[PDB]
């Protein structure tokens, strides 16, 4: 039976409606709520029962629910109502099914390119025959990278541990990659990189051997 | 004031059992459907369990039934989740949340509490491996340069990392932890410094681990 989908992110300007759709086989007859989640912080429900409204919710947002999508507007959009959404129903399958969730970004600050650092292995960790390239991606804006490493411009998968993005202290972002290898297939490959796309472009950084 | 507050989360070892709790309080508890939802880390949302306001009725998500059980005394305003035969993804901030009425149909969310974080992990108590990222060459002569601290490899969290002893902070960048396959975690710590400082200056990175009694410096040299 039961997926709800809703599209990752939505984006709108100050003032602009917002709009976030969630999908699924005939919502229109479940009861559809609908939930805002800040960082670190639990939901909040801003909608139940299709369109009613909890007392203390703004008249900004409100709800919708017919055929295969139910949606949730918001309109005058305000920067606080920058958050994850999820919408959610109940039925007799499965119970209390929630959508993947729905980033709402309203666009708060300049796009900002991640700075990338790549550090080789050290001398010290390779004597211990070990050896970890380590990759700190730092001041991205919005939010999201996507990260690749290559061997000698032959893709790697194996040994690929990346962080996802945390909020820094100065609005943007910051994420790590580590590619583990031994000493000889360190040594067996002439010169590696990552490779950081940020919702637009490619940076790249690479090591060699000494 | 509708409170919900959940307590018992903590680290647990897989095939372990774990149980929660949530006292409730500024509505009548008697008369509601209550729920368990979890939230693993920057994952959505996911109902794991309902009971209904006379306890004659209980339901489980499949991920988690027959491990599972739901209970409530409503004596004392208090829920409970029994979780046993733990699992690594059952890893996840749970989350206590009153549903909008009494029965199963009703058991949509609309209060939740801040939740309490249940972490499984076969993994045991590790000390980091600390190495010296050594600066290289990418801005320049005159500029400034990063060098930093490898923490290699520790569990469980948190581990703290300063500089020179805490006397440097200014241009210091501590990323969060990358959780590896291994079970084991990793975290790097840069500070950015003027070039022409390397090497009249000395730059230590302090390493500590509480739960496995860890305290490292670590020179770090061009």
């Amino acid at each position: 039976s039961y997926e709800l989908t809703q599209p990752p992110s939505v984006s709108v300007a100050p003032g602009q409606t917002a709009r976030i759709s969630c999908s699924g086989d005939n919502i229109g007859g479940t009861f559809v709520s609908w939930y805002q989640q800040k960082p670190g912080q639990a939901p909040v429900l801003v909608i139940y029962d299709d369109n009613d409204r909890p007392s203390g919710i703004p008249e900004r947002f409100s709800g919708s629910n017919s055929g295969n999508t139910a949606t949730l507007t918001i309109s005058g959009t305000q920067a606080e109502d920058e958050a994850d959404y999820y919408c959610g129903t109940w039925d007799m399958v499965t119970n209390n099914v929630f959508g993947g969730g729905t980033k709402l970004t309203v666009l708060g600050q300049p796009k900002a390119a991640p700075s990338v650092t790549l550090f080789p292995p050290s001398s010290e960790e390779l004597q211990a025959n070990k050896a970890t390239l380590v990759c700190l991606i730092s001041d991205f804006y919005p939010g999201a990278v996507t990260v690749a490493w290559k061997a000698d411009s032959s893709p790697v998968k194996a040994g690929v541990e990346t962080t996802t993005p945390s909020k820094q202290s100065n609005n943007k972002y910051a994420a790590s990659s580590y590619l583990s290898l031994t000493p000889e297939q360190w040594k067996s490959h002439r010169s590696y990189s990552c490779q950081v796309t940020h919702e637009g472009s490619t940076v790249e950084k690479t090591v060699a051997p000494t | 004031q509708v409170q919900l507050v959940e307590s018992g989360g903590g680290l647990v070892q897989p095939g372990g059992s774990l149980r929660l709790s949530c006292a409730a309080s500024g509505f009548t508890f008697n008369s509601y459907w209550i729920n368990w939802v979890r939230q693993a880390p920057g994952k959505g949302l996911e109902w794991v369990s309902g009971i209904a306001y006379d306890s004659s009725n209980t339901l489980y998500a499949d991920s988690v039934k027959g491990r599972f059980t739901i209970s409530r005394d409503n004596s004392k305003n208090t829920l409970y989740l029994q979780m046993n035969s733990l699992r690594a993804e059952d890893t996840a901030v749970y989350y206590c949340a009153r549903g909008l009425g009494a029965f199963h149909w009703d058991m949509q969310p609309d209060y939740w509490g801040q939740g309490t974080l249940v972490t499984v992990s076969s993994a045991s108590t590790k000390g980091p491996s600390v190495f010296p990222l050594a600066p290289s060459s990418k801005s320049t002569s005159g500029g400034t340069a990063a060098l930093g601290c490898l923490v290699k490899d520790y569990f469980p969290e948190p581990v703290t990392v300063s500089w020179n002893s805490g006397a440097l902070t200014s241009g210091v960048h501590t990323f969060p932890a990358v959780l590896q396959s291994s079970g084991l975690y990793s975290l790097s710590s840069v500070v950015t410094v003027p070039s022409s400082s390397l090497g009249t200056q000395t730059y230590i990175c302090n390493v500590n681990h509480k739960p496995s009694n860890t305290k490292v410096d670590k020179k770090v040299e061009p």
